Formats: structure tokens, sequence, C-alpha cells
């Protein structure tokens, strides 16, 4: 059928303030397509419309966008889920972050917090393994749901606490990642890591709102991981 | 360690809030259970309920718990919305003084009954 | 002199699997280095890798690197260098275990329904190996590897220029590569990155087809920059079409399925792969297993439906548990794209474009080579290549499964470990006149002043179509012939193509356009090559020449650029090594 | 734009543009309820003050509570307070572990909470009367 789209537009050198632009992409009513598909077509009609995209299969994290008020990946959000007769399909950039152009936001602050938590293994080197490290399936199982994060930023972009303290509160993604190392048998700085997170913002700004779990493409659960971090903190600081 | 935050650190704040929450929930139940077992409240019944060592001591433990709890609480809120330093400090000052006065007035009211 | 300059002792163009493994190694060596990328590093195609990394570790069962050489040489069709392969397979373990010490989320061994063994990287059964030597961490081995690697560049504080578009390389008066030029996608500014070493790691470009497993990013910018500069490309017709791509989707599904015990069946219920490769079964080589299913479609005996003429990749028989534990990434891409839960129904799979075996010819040390007047290998000063953009001649004419990732790390690291030595060798390289630098800015200037030209979409669309039909799994002279000409037509067409967006703040169009040129030069070389070869080898299958020419075509077809001037085609080869190795019969 | 330095990028932050789960509503009300209750205590202390000062005082308080306008306010205070306790307890439970941290488990907690709140709110109204 026909499709009425509502898309966020902005260009520092032409516009001085954002505006929502009307789009009509008459598509074949054959089957369902992803929102990325639409955009790519619309961009043929209109070149100026810019947005990020790549793996195209829900695995790179590039196409994070707020669709009809909810964050998700354009590469895997079916037009079915977003089509309602008479009403338009509102597509906007991820909330809170600064807008570089059209639907492209500066992800800077996002990556920052990620680094703050030391996203890499830390092994004092004491007791070197002959070959690889000793990791029993049961120990490795603990990483599941903590290493598949794609840094799409749908989560952090949906959290009010992160809107207010972009640089103080680490945010869902960053905490999920912190936990990934806190419970890695291979990592030997877990107590050092916990001391680094004991301030008032890093971790405790999380109010268990659960919007992060709500929108995670990979179905990850940062709230739960943050809850475990908090527990470690109590074990170590009380 | 943030100067306005009661807690020395995060975890400290986490605990203080949860401990006072608990103490305050008991107290509330205590006060509720009384009113739901009163019906028509006479001046004799009212003052009788407070002239009680137990009620005095609980009421003051509550107020004191409120200072700690509402302090950490209002603090977290101000940290989110009042970004201009000068303004926020004024508020915290107004708030903490208020909380302290709540407790002081509590003592004054209690020994006076 | 109005163009900005950024001097580095190195410039690694590409943040893919190999691009980062190198940037990391080059940095460990106390060398100043800038790492560039079109997207955020964690977004490179590598993140999408599934299967795993095939290296002889001996975990799953005792093994030696030589079996890895035999399994592989026969896999390439004795078109892949014994010197290079040897080095890769041998240096395999150490290099991989290196990654585990970096924190790579490998799967582990010990208890399983009917299995049991210690903490080793879990090695899965895979295509082209007698037994299971594929180190895999769930279905997402690439995502694991890429991310670990990025976390590493974070630790060692590597200088990263994210979302910068490299245009064309800059040549020295003496004909050396001395850096490159690039576009800051964010702001739009153009800059010349001057370097004593310029490493290309721009991955493949399967985007020259209509149905590929690659990402919208794989436009072989690398290939285009090498040709437009004067650097050749080896075996640029050798393209591996993956056996189990999703019908109608073009989205990949791991070979590990067959590895965990997956069936590749036909509508008549038979396992045609058992009949094609009578003893090797579904484990049969890449090139081979493709034509099998593709053939069942030629005879009108291929399964059909909404998705299209597919083959059934039955897995449901395996436990829903095993599928969720071992292939979680598969159970979702199927549902999401194929609308079929593998736990209960087979998957609409079809051979689709996958790995590009061809690319810039290089020594094990990652250095780039061109032929001499006589036709002798001559290294190119200031230029190196690693990853998929490079034909070190390891996969030859058929890339064994899970070896590409093994390639990335090994030669990626090989390039780094050897950089300082290589610079010493080429010695000093002189500056570039604004002329040299100005030259590279040509492609860019063109697009920006031309606005009344032709709409790129069509040119792009056509480009892909032609390649799809004339250079598919099976091809023939008459075909290439036609396409080879259509291409010329299009290549001229593309010269008048226009650019609608002339903005600065993140111009997706400008970038896609500039990538088109590469799509063009890439597809082109691909063709002139495909046509040229008179034999049916690995992925190359001509109905006109059904057998492999051992005496005539046992060599690397070198595409001979002259930038945009008129082309040429030559040859190359590598039989010597340490333990020795003979050509033979190739029955999978 | 500071003095002689321009352009500050825009931000998507129109709340009417963002769709908020029930769980997000649940917690923000907990925050609001808290600030209401902060103020509430003062008011209640004042009343308690009058109430106990003397007989004439207890009379003056009994009558203030007579105003139906006042009855409405004394009613919200207790409802706000009630909301806050319930959601607070819900909060503390997930913390420890008497509630799943899954999203579904989360919406269920939230819903049951509002229900108990409404009920207590009704009871509060019966008392104010
Ligand atoms: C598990 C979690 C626990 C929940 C926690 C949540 C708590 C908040 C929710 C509040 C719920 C309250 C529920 C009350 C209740 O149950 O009412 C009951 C109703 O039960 C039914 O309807 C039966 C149905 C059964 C179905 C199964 C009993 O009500 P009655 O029938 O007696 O009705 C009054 C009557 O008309 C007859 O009324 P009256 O004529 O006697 O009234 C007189 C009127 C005026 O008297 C005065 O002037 C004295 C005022 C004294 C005020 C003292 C304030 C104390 C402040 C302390 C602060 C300490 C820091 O009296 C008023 O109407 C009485 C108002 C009482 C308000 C009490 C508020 C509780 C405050 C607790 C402390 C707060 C802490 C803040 C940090
Ligand atoms: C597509 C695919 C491939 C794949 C696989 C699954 C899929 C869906 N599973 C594999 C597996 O299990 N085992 C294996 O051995 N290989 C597997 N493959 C193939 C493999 O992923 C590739 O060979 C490999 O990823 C290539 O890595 P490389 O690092 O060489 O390339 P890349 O990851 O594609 O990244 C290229 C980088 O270069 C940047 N770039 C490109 N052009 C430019 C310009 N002009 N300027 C600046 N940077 C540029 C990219 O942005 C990217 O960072
Ligand atoms: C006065 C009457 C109001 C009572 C409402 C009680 C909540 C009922 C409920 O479960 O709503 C769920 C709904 C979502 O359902 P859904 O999640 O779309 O679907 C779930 C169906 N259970 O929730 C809402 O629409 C928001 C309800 C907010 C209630 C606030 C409590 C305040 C009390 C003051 C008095
Ligand atoms: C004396 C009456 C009370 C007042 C004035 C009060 C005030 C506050 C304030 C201002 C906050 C912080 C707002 C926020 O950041 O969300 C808060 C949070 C909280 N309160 Fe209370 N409170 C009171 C009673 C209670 C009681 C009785 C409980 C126990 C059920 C409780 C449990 C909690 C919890 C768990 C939080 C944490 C919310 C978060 O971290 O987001 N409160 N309170
Ligand atoms: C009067 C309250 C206004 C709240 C506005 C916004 C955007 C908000 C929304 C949620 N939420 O959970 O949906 C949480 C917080 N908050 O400060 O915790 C928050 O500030
Ligand atoms: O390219 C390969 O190595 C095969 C692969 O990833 C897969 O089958 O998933
Ligand atoms: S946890 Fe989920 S939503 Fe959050 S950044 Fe990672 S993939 Fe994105
Ligand atoms: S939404 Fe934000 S407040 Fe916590 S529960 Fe998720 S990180
Ligand atoms: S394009 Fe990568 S997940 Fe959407
Ligand atoms: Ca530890
Ligand atoms: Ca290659």
């Amino acid at each position: 059928m026909r499709l009425e789209f509502s898309i966020y537009r902005y260009n520092p050198d032409v516009d001085d303030a954002p505006r929502m632009q009307d789009y009509t992409l008459e598509a074949d009513e054959g089957r369902d397509m992803m929102l990325l598909d639409a955009l790519i077509q619309l961009k043929e009609k209109d070149p100026s419309l810019s947005f990020r995209r790549s793996c195209r299969e829900g695995v790179c994290g590039s196409d994070g966008l707020n669709m009809n008020g909810k964050n998700g990946l354009a590469c895997i959000t079916p037009i079915s889920a977003l089509n309602q007769p008479g009403k338009k399909i509102v597509i906007r950039p991820l909330p809170g972050l600064p807008v570089i152009r059209d639907l492209v936001v500066d992800m800077g602050q996002f990556y920052a917090q990620y680094e703050k938590i030391k996203p890499y293994l830390l092994n004092n080197g004491q007791n070197p393994p002959a070959r690889e490290h000793l990791q029993m399936p049961e120990q490795r199982e603990k990483l599941d749901g903590l290493y598949e994060c794609i840094l799409c930023a749908c989560c952090s972009t949906s959290c009010p606490s992160f809107w207010w303290n972009p640089d103080k509160f680490i945010g869902p993604a960053g905490l999920l990642a912190a936990y990934r190392f806190l419970i890695d048998s291979r990592d030997t700085e877990t107590d050092s890591r916990l001391d680094g997170l004991s301030d008032a913002f890093s971790v405790f700004r999380c109010h268990s709102i659960m919007n992060c779990v709500s929108v995670c493409p990979k179905g990850l659960n940062p709230t739960r991981a943050i809850g475990h971090i908090k527990s470690m903190l109590l074990q170590r600081n009380a | 360690s943030n100067a306005s935050a009661l807690g020395r650190n995060g975890v400290h704040d986490f605990i203080l809030v949860r401990a006072t929450a608990i103490v305050l929930t008991l107290y509330i139940i205590y006060m509720v259970g009384f009113f739901a077992t009163s019906g028509e409240l006479t001046y004799e019944v009212w003052i009788g309920f407070f002239a009680s060592a137990f009620t005095k001591v609980f009421t003051l433990l509550a107020l004191f718990s409120i200072l700690i709890h509402a302090w950490i609480g209002m603090w977290q809120v101000l940290t989110d919305y009042v970004k201009p330093l000068a303004l926020r400090l004024m508020l915290q000052l107004v708030i903490v003084v208020a909380l302290v006065v709540y407790v002081i007035y509590g003592f004054v009211v209690v020994w006076g009954v | 002199m109005k163009l900005p300059v950024r001097e580095f002792d190195a410039v690694v163009i590409g943040a893919g699997g190999a691009g980062m493994r190198a940037a990391l190694q080059i940095s460990q060596s106390g060398q100043t280095c800038a790492l560039l990328s079109k997207v955020f590093p964690t977004r490179s195609h590598t993140v999408s890798a599934q299967g795993g990394i095939t290296v002889a570790l001996g975990n799953t069962h005792e093994d030696n690197w030589e079996w890895h050489m035999y399994d592989t040489v026969k896999g390439s069709d004795y078109i892949g260098d014994q010197d290079a392969i040897e080095y890769m397979c041998k240096t395999g373990p150490e290099a991989i275990l290196e990654l585990e010490h970096m924190g790579l989320p490998f799967s582990r061994l010990d208890d399983g329904r009917i299995y049991q063994r210690p903490f080793g990287g879990q090695s899965k059964n895979f295509g082209g190996e007698q037994a299971a030597r594929t180190a895999a961490a769930a279905d997402r081995t690439g995502h694991a590897l890429l991310h670990t690697l990025y976390q590493q560049n974070l630790k060692n504080h590597t200088t990263i220029f994210s979302e910068w578009y490299a245009l064309d390389l800059v040549k020295n008066q003496d004909g050396a590569v001395v850096g490159c030029t690039a576009l800051c996608i964010e702001t739009g500014e153009v800059v010349y990155f001057k370097a004593r070493a310029t490493v290309l790691a721009t991955g493949g470009a399967g985007r020259i087809y209509q149905s590929t497993t690659n990402a919208h990013i794989n436009t072989g910018d690398g290939v285009g920059m090498a040709i437009r500069a004067g650097v050749p490309v080896q075996d640029m017709e050798m393209w591996q079409f993956h056996p189990t791509g999703i019908a109608g989707a073009g989205v990949l599904v791991t070979e590990g399925c067959r590895g965990e015990g997956g069936y590749l069946l036909n509508k008549h219920g038979e396992r045609f792969m058992e009949r094609y490769a009578p003893n090797a079964k579904d484990l049969a080589g890449r090139d081979v297993v493709a034509r099998s299913i593709m053939i069942e479609i030629r005879e009108g005996r291929g399964c059909d439906g909404p998705w299209g003429p597919h083959a059934k990749l039955k897995l449901d028989h395996l436990g829903k548990e095993v599928l969720e534990s071992r292939l979680p990434g598969i159970l979702e891409l199927s549902r999401t794209f194929a609308h079929v839960d593998p736990v209960k129904e087979p998957i609409p799979v079809i051979p689709t474009c996958h790995y590009m075996m061809g690319g810039i010819p290089t020594k094990v040390t990652g250095q780039a080579l061109t032929v001499n007047e006589k036709g002798e290998d001559v290294v190119v000063p200031g230029l190196f290549a690693v990853g998929e953009i490079a034909c070190v001649s390891v996969h030859g004419a058929n890339r064994l499964g899970g070896n590409s990732l093994l390639d990335l790390v090994v030669f990626g690291r090989a390039a780094g470990l050897h950089l300082q030595e290589s610079i010493a060798e080429q010695g000093a390289l002189r500056d570039a006149s604004e002329s040299d630098v100005e030259a590279s800015l040509d492609r860019l200037n063109r697009w920006n002043n031309n606005r009344n030209g032709e709409d790129p979409v069509a040119i792009r669309k056509a480009l892909q179509e032609c390649m799809q039909h004339n250079f598919s799994v099976f091809r023939e002279g008459d075909a290439m012939a036609k396409g080879l000409e259509q291409l010329k037509v299009i290549r001229e067409r593309l010269k008048n193509a226009r650019l609608d967006d002339t903005s600065s703040e993140f111009n997706t169009q400008r970038v896609e356009c500039l990538e088109l040129d590469n799509l063009m030069e890439t597809a082109y070389a691909t063709a002139v090559s495909a046509n040229f070869r008179t034999e049916s080898r690995g992925a190359h299958s001509r109905f006109d020449f059904p057998d492999r020419d051992d005496e005539n075509w046992l060599c690397h077809s070198l595409y001979l650029p002259e930038s945009e001037s008129m082309t040429r085609r030559s040859v190359n080869m590598e039989p010597k090594l340490r333990p020795a190795f003979p050509p033979k019969i190739r029955t999978y | 734009m500071i003095r002689n330095v321009k352009k500050q990028r825009p931000v998507n932050l129109d709340l009417q543009t963002i769709r908020f789960p029930i769980t997000a509503i649940a917690s923000i009300l907990h925050r609001v309820s808290g600030v209401i209750t902060f103020v509430a205590v003062g008011i209640l202390l004042w009343l308690l003050g009058t109430s106990l000062s003397s007989p004439e005082g207890f009379e003056q308080a009994s009558a203030i509570m007579g105003s139906f306008f006042v009855k409405f306010i004394m009613w919200g205070i207790l409802t706000a307070l009630a909301y806050h306790v319930v959601v607070g307890i819900r909060h503390m439970m997930m913390d420890f572990g008497y509630l799943e941290e899954t999203f579904e488990a989360g919406k269920r907690s939230a819903k049951i909470s509002f229900v108990i709140t409404v009920v207590l709110s009704l009871l509060a109204g019966v008392l104010v009367w």
C-alpha cells in the first residue's frame, strides 16, 4: 500500500532549528519490509536524508532510532509493527544525545562512559596458564547476556537518569559491560573495579525504571546486571 | 564524597535509605493501626496515646529517620533537576534546615504532652 | 598549500578484524599510528562472523598444523601458496591463544549430554577439515573477536579516526605510496594523512551482486584505491559463494550447522550432498557444496515457496537445547528473516556471495607487490595490505571455512611485527607535491561539481545485476563477453553520474557515491579476470572448460591496472615450502 | 553560542514524543510522591502541634479537619504517602530478591502496586471522613 512517514530533519548549515518532514513511500503490498528498507528507498527519492546502517541484520548496532516513541533498530523493525491507518510513522533520532544531522546523533558521551568502566580484561599475570585460561562451562556461562551487547545505545538513550547525568551516571550499556568483567573468572581486578564504582553516580542513579530492558534489540537485561553490581558493592562495602 | 550527600559514598546512601524506609514503615503501620482502632477520637484518648513513653520514643525515631531519608532523597532529586550550583545549594540548605526543625519541633511537642 | 596534514609513522585504513590486530601490534612496537574507519570500529563486517576460528589447538582432539595444511591446500585447489598457508597454520595456535588472554569469550569444554573435556576453546566440526578444529564462541565468534580487539585498542590507547572516508592513495614522484587522503564524514573536511607506511584493510566488496551476505559497507573501497593508483589485484575473479545463505535474504547462516550435524536436503527427501560427495557428506568443500544445491534448481528439482527456490537446511532434529547453546544467533536470523523456527523446521538456504578470495597481492609480511617490466615481483614502497582486501594467496580459489578470521589475526599481526623492518628496507620516501596530493582529490572534485549528471542508483543497480547474471556460480565466455562490454558502457555512464547532496554535516550520499566508483573498478577487474581464466577451479566454474588446466592455469591471474587507462591480464604461482606438497585429485 | 563562538547541536527531548512503559510511570510517581510527602510532614507536624497543645487546640484541629477542602488535601497526602510506601517496598524487594528483575515480572509488580495503592487510598478517604 501507500505509507505516510514522519521524519526528523536537521542540517546545521541550512536549518537553524529541527523540523519534521512528510514522506510518502508507496510500497508493494506484497510482503513486509524493515524500516531500513523504507529509509533506503526514501533516500533515493531524497538524497539529503542521512542515517547510519550496515550489517543490515540486527548485529552492528548502527541504525538505532526512536520509532513512534520507542527505540529500536531500523534494520529489524518490521513496517507491520509501525503501521496504523490514518496516522503517520514518526521516526526520530535517539533521545538525549546531540544531533549531528537528520537521524544521526553524536554518540560521544555514550562511548565515554563505556571507557570509564575499563572494557577490557585485567589479569595481574600471576599464575600463567600453559596455553589458554582455565574456564569451566559453568564459569563461562556467566558471561551469557553480557557479551552480546552491540553498543547500539538504545538502552541508555531510553533512560532519564542518563539524560540528566550523561557523564556522571555510567548508564545501562556501561554497567552491563562492567558486570561482564566483574564476573569474568579470567579477570583479577574485581575488587579494584568495585571501588571505582562506589560513588553516588556511577551506579546508584539507576532507579530500576526498566526502559532499557524494554528496548534492547538483543533482549539483554541491564537492570538485572546493575542489580548484581549493587550487591557486590554491598558485600565489599558494609 | 559529595558535600551535600549525607552518605560518604553511594553504598552508604543506598543503605541509609533502605534502613530508614523500614523503620518508617513500621512506625506508619503503628500510627495507622491506632487510627483504625479509634473511631471517635476524644481529647482524652489522643493525649493518652502520646503521653506514652513508647509513642513518644517511636515518633521521635521516625522524625529522626525522616531527616536522614528525606535528606538523601531530596538530594538525589535536586541533583537531577537543579543544575545551577548556587540555586541548588540554597535549596539543600532550606531543605536540611527544615528537616532539622521537624525533629526539633517534634521534641518540643512531645515533652510538652 | 591549503590542505591540512597529519603525519604518522603508519596509517591503517580499516578497523576490521585485521585492521585492529595490526594497529594494536604496530602500536606495541612504539610506532606512531593512526587507525581509520568509515563506521565505528565495532560496526565493521567482521562483527557479523559466525562459524568460528579454525586453528589446530588439539582441544576437541589431538591434531597437528600440517593436517590443517593438507585440509586447506586441497581446499584452495593448489592455487594457494604453501609458504603463506604453512606460516598461517603453524603460527595459528599461539596467535589465537593470544586472543583468549585478551579476554575473548570462547565457549568451553567439559560437561555435555554425551561429551566431556577441560577448559579449552570449544572447537566445532566444520567444512574442509577431517575433524573439529574450529574454535567457536556461540554463533557470534566475529562479534566476540571484533569487540575484544576494540577493547584492546582502548586499553593500549590507539589513535582512532572514526567515520573517516579514505579516498585515494597518494603517490610519490618515485612512484611510492606515501599516505592517503580522507574525508571526515562528520564535518566533511578533507585531509591528507602522510605516512611512511600505509596499510589497507578495507575488507571485501560483495556489494557488486544483488544477493550477498556482506554489509552495505563492503564496497571494496580498497580495491578501487589500489587500481586507481596503479596496483594490481590477484585472482580477482575468485569469489566464494556461501552454501547456506538465506534465500531472499542474503543474510548468512553458519556452516557450523552442518558441523553440529546439520542436514542439507532436497524436496525428494534425499541428502544430495551424500550423493555428490559420497564419503565426505555435507562437510564437502565450499565451492563444491554450492553447485550441488544450485544444480538441483537447474533441473527444476529445487524446493520452492514465498522465499524462492531454496534447499532445506534441516537442523530441527538436533536438540532445541544444543541449537540454543551452540547456534543462538542462527535461531534468530531465521525467524527474523526466514520466518521459520529452526527448532522445528529446516531453513530456506541458497549459495550466495560471501568471501572475496581475490585482492591485493602481498608477502607474508603484509607488503604489497606489483610486477616488473620483465614481470618480476616488485614490492610497493609505503604500501601494505591485510585481511580480505589482500590476496596473500592463502585461500587460493576456495577459502576453507573459519580461516578468514584466522587470516585476519595472523597476517594482521604479521604486518605489525614486521613493519619497522620493512620501512628500514624501503628506506626513506620523499615528499609529495601539491600535484600528487591534488591528484587524489580528483574523484572528489568531480562528484562535487557535477550535479546535472545521471542518477547513481541505476548505475549501481545495473552494475550489481550484470555481475549477478554473467558472473554467477556457473559462467561462460559468451556471458563475460556481454557483461564485460555492458560494464564499459556503465563505467562511462558513471563518469557523468551526479551528486545531489552538497552538504557537510554527515553526507551519506557523497560517501555512497564515492563508494560506487569502487564498486565499479571492483566489478570490472572481477570480470576481465573471470573471462580470462580457461578452467573450472574452486569457485570458478565454466561449462566451456569443465576441468582444471593443471599445466596452463595453475597460477594467480594478475589484473594489470593503469589507473583509468586501458587494462591488461597476467600470471603468477607458489609450489615451494618446508614440509613439501603435491597437486592431486580433489574429491570431497 | 558563547561570545564569538557559535552553533550548539539540538537534542531530541520532547517527552510527548517518547513512549514510556508502565514501569517508567511507576517509578517517576514514586519520585513525585516523595517530594509531596516531604512537604506533607510539615503540615502534619503542625496539626499534631495544635492537636496536643491543649483542649482548645485539639478542638481547633478537629474543626480544621472539618473543612471538606482540607479533607481533600489531608486525603492526597495519605494517598501520596501510601503510593510511595507501596512502590518503595516493591523497590526494595527487587533489590534483595523477592521479585524478578525481568521486564514482565516488572510490569506485574507495578500493576499490583497501583491496585494496592488505590485500595489504601480508598481506606484513607474513609478515615479522613
Ligand atoms: C503495608 C503498608 C502499610 C500502608 C502504609 C500506607 C499508610 C498511608 C495510607 C493511609 C491508610 C489509612 C487507612 C485508615 C483506615 O483503615 O480507616 C478505617 C476505615 O475502615 C473501613 O472503612 C472498613 C472497611 C474494611 C474492609 C475490609 C477506620 O476509619 P474510621 O471508620 O474510624 O473513620 C473515621 C471516623 O469517621 C471517625 O473519624 P474522627 O471523627 O475520629 O476523625 C477526627 C479527625 C480530627 O481529629 C483531630 O483533630 C486530630 C488530628 C490528629 C492528626 C495527627 C497527625 C499525626 C502526624 C504524625 C507525623 C509524625 C511524623 O481525625 C482525622 O480525620 C484523623 C487524621 C489521621 C491522619 C493519620 C495519618 C497517618 C500519619 C502516619 C505518620 C506519617 C509519617 C510521615 C513520614
Ligand atoms: C559477511 C560475513 C563474513 C564472514 C562470516 C559471516 C558473515 C555474515 N563468518 C566468518 C567465519 O565464521 N569465519 C571466517 O574465517 N570468516 C568469516 N567471514 C568472513 C570474514 O568476516 C571477513 O573476511 C573479515 O571480516 C574481513 O575483515 P577485515 O578486517 O579485513 O574487513 P572488515 O571487517 O570488512 O572491515 C573493513 C574495515 O575497513 C573500513 N573501511 C573500508 N573502506 C574504508 C575507507 N574508504 N576509509 C576508511 N575505512 C574504510 C571499514 O569501515 C571497516 O572498519
Ligand atoms: C517520611 C516519609 C517519606 C518521605 C518524605 C520520603 C521521601 C523520599 C524521597 C524524596 C525519595 C527520593 C526520590 C527519588 O529519587 O525517587 C525517596 C526515595 C525512596 N523511598 Fe522514601 N520517603 C518517605 C518514606 C518512605 C518509606 C516509609 C519507605 C518504605 C517503604 C520509603 C522507601 C523509599 C525507597 C525505596 C526510595 C528509593 C527510590 C529511588 O532510589 O529511586 N520511603 N523517598
Ligand atoms: C514531575 C516528574 C517529571 C519527570 C520527567 C522525566 C523525563 C522522567 C521520567 C522517568 N521515568 O522513569 O519515566 C524518571 C525520571 N527520573 O528523574 O527518575 C524523570 O525525570
Ligand atoms: O566463512 C566461514 O568461515 C563459514 C562461516 O562463517 C559460517 O558457515 O558461518
Ligand atoms: S545492552 Fe542492548 S540496548 Fe544496551 S547498548 Fe547493548 S545492545 Fe544496545
Ligand atoms: S532504565 Fe535506567 S534507571 Fe536503571 S533500570 Fe534501566 S539503567
Ligand atoms: S544495520 Fe546492523 S543491526 Fe541494523
Ligand atoms: Ca574475579
Ligand atoms: Ca582475500
